[PDB]
């Protein structure tokens, strides 16, 4: 896989050049922020039990069919499976806040996702539902004001909507 | 690619988990030693020409051999000196791209993979390259932990080539 970092390196490699002022000063301002990234990793993490579980009630009770006998996350099996798709999909998501870049998200996540999904008969439009509100309630305790030292988190915070709207969309 | 955040996460990943205050740590390690690893990275990038320059002709005054020998694998014609510099500046480049990822990841990809192979193949004698890389290590100028951080990935590449 590959972080922020990694990224550059690649893409500088493959033109053989050494790295331009510019990208030094972009990934020096990377690590100078990395502070909010590391906070919003814990964040979302420490609470990544009540983020799916809250997300996954919400869930069912706007979208009732799933859980009526023959639905798809009927049964204790398939609702259980369900609950792990959510978690699965929320841990790769802090893996790419934590790196800076979807690489880890798309190659061992998303990809093929879509497919599975419809192998399976598991209505990707509901997953989409489901991981938009999981990104609402990450970012909300991500950029929590109380509790930590202020300033300001909004790139970070459109960054990692960014992601959960990548995962939405690969399901969707 | 290798990196003190790939790896983090792959620890996480293979342990099916999220990622804990174990893997945290070990990137604001990563984020802290920036701060000399950057310096280092674009120092020798700043003076990447003087130190391949230098560190070619150190490698034909250590081994004169390859400056007058017969044979394409050899420093004797101007294509050669060409691929020897050529050589010399991918050794360098990927210590700043080491030093800019905080990790060996990319000298381990694009250059170790393979390397004992191609020296082989070709006939290129890894004593040339680590004595460039000795010269490279005397004369960066750097100082302190940026000097630390420039000869672990130096000394690193010798190693591979030992
Ligand atoms: C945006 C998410 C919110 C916000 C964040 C914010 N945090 C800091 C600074 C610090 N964050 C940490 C956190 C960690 N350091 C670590 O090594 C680890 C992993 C084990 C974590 C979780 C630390 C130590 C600091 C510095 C000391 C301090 O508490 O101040 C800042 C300041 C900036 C910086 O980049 O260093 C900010 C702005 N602030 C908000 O208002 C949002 C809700
Ligand atoms: C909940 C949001 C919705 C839902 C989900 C649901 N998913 C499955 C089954 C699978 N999910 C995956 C996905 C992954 N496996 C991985 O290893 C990874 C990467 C780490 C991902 C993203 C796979 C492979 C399966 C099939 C294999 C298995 O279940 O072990 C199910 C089970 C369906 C069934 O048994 O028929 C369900 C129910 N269902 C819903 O109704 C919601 C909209
Ligand atoms: C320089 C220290 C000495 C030397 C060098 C010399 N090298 C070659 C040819 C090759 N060099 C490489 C090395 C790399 N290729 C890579 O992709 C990477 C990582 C990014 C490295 C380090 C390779 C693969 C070759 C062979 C293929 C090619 O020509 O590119 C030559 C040419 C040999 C020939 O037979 O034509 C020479 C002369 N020669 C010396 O005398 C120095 C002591």
């Amino acid at each position: 896989m590959l972080d922020a970092f990694a990224k550059v390196v690649a893409q500088a490699d493959a033109r053989g050049e050494f790295l331009t002022n510019a990208q030094f000063d972009a990934l020096s301002n990377l690590v100078k922020e990395g502070n909010k990234r590391l906070d919003a990793v814990n964040r979302i993490t420490s609470n990544a039990s009540t983020i799916v579980a809250n997300a996954a009630r919400a869930l069912f009770a706007e979208q009732p069919q799933l859980i009526q006998p023959g639905g798809n996350a009927y049964t204790n099996r398939r609702m259980a499976a369900c609950l792990r798709d959510m978690e699965i999909i929320l841990r790769y998501v802090t893996y790419a806040i934590l790196a800076g870049d979807s690489s880890v998200l798309d190659d061992r996540c998303l990809n093929g996702l879509r497919e599975t999904y419809q192998a399976l008969g598991t209505p990707g439009s509901s997953v989409a539902v489901a991981i938009q509100k999981m990104k609402d309630a990450a970012i909300a305790i991500a950029n929590d004001p109380n509790g930590i030292t202020p300033g300001d988190c909004s790139a970070l915070m459109s960054e990692i909507a960014g992601y959960f709207d990548r995962a939405a969309a690969a399901v969707a | 690619m290798k990196t003190p955040i790939t790896e983090a996460i792959a620890a996480a990943d293979t342990q099916g988990r999220f990622l804990s205050n174990t893997e945290l740590q070990a990137v604001d390690g990563r984020f802290k030693r920036a701060v000399a690893s950057m310096e280092a990275a674009r120092a020798l990038t700043n003076n990447a020409q003087s130190l391949i320059d230098g560190a070619a002709q150190a490698v034909y005054q250590k081994f004169p051999y390859t400056t007058t020998m017969q044979g394409s694998q050899y420093a004797s014609t101007p294509e050669g000196k060409a691929k020897c510099a050529r050589d010399i500046g991918y050794y360098l480049r990927m210590i700043t791209y080491c030093l800019v990822a905080g990790g060996t990841g990319p000298m381990d990809e694009y250059l170790i993979a393979g390397l004992s192979e191609i020296n082989s193949t070709f006939d290129l004698s890894p004593s040339w390259y680590i004595e460039a890389l000795k010269y490279i290590k005397a004369n960066h100028g750097l100082t302190g932990q940026a000097a630390v951080e420039a000869n672990a990935y130096i000394d690193y590449a010798i190693n591979a080539l030992s």
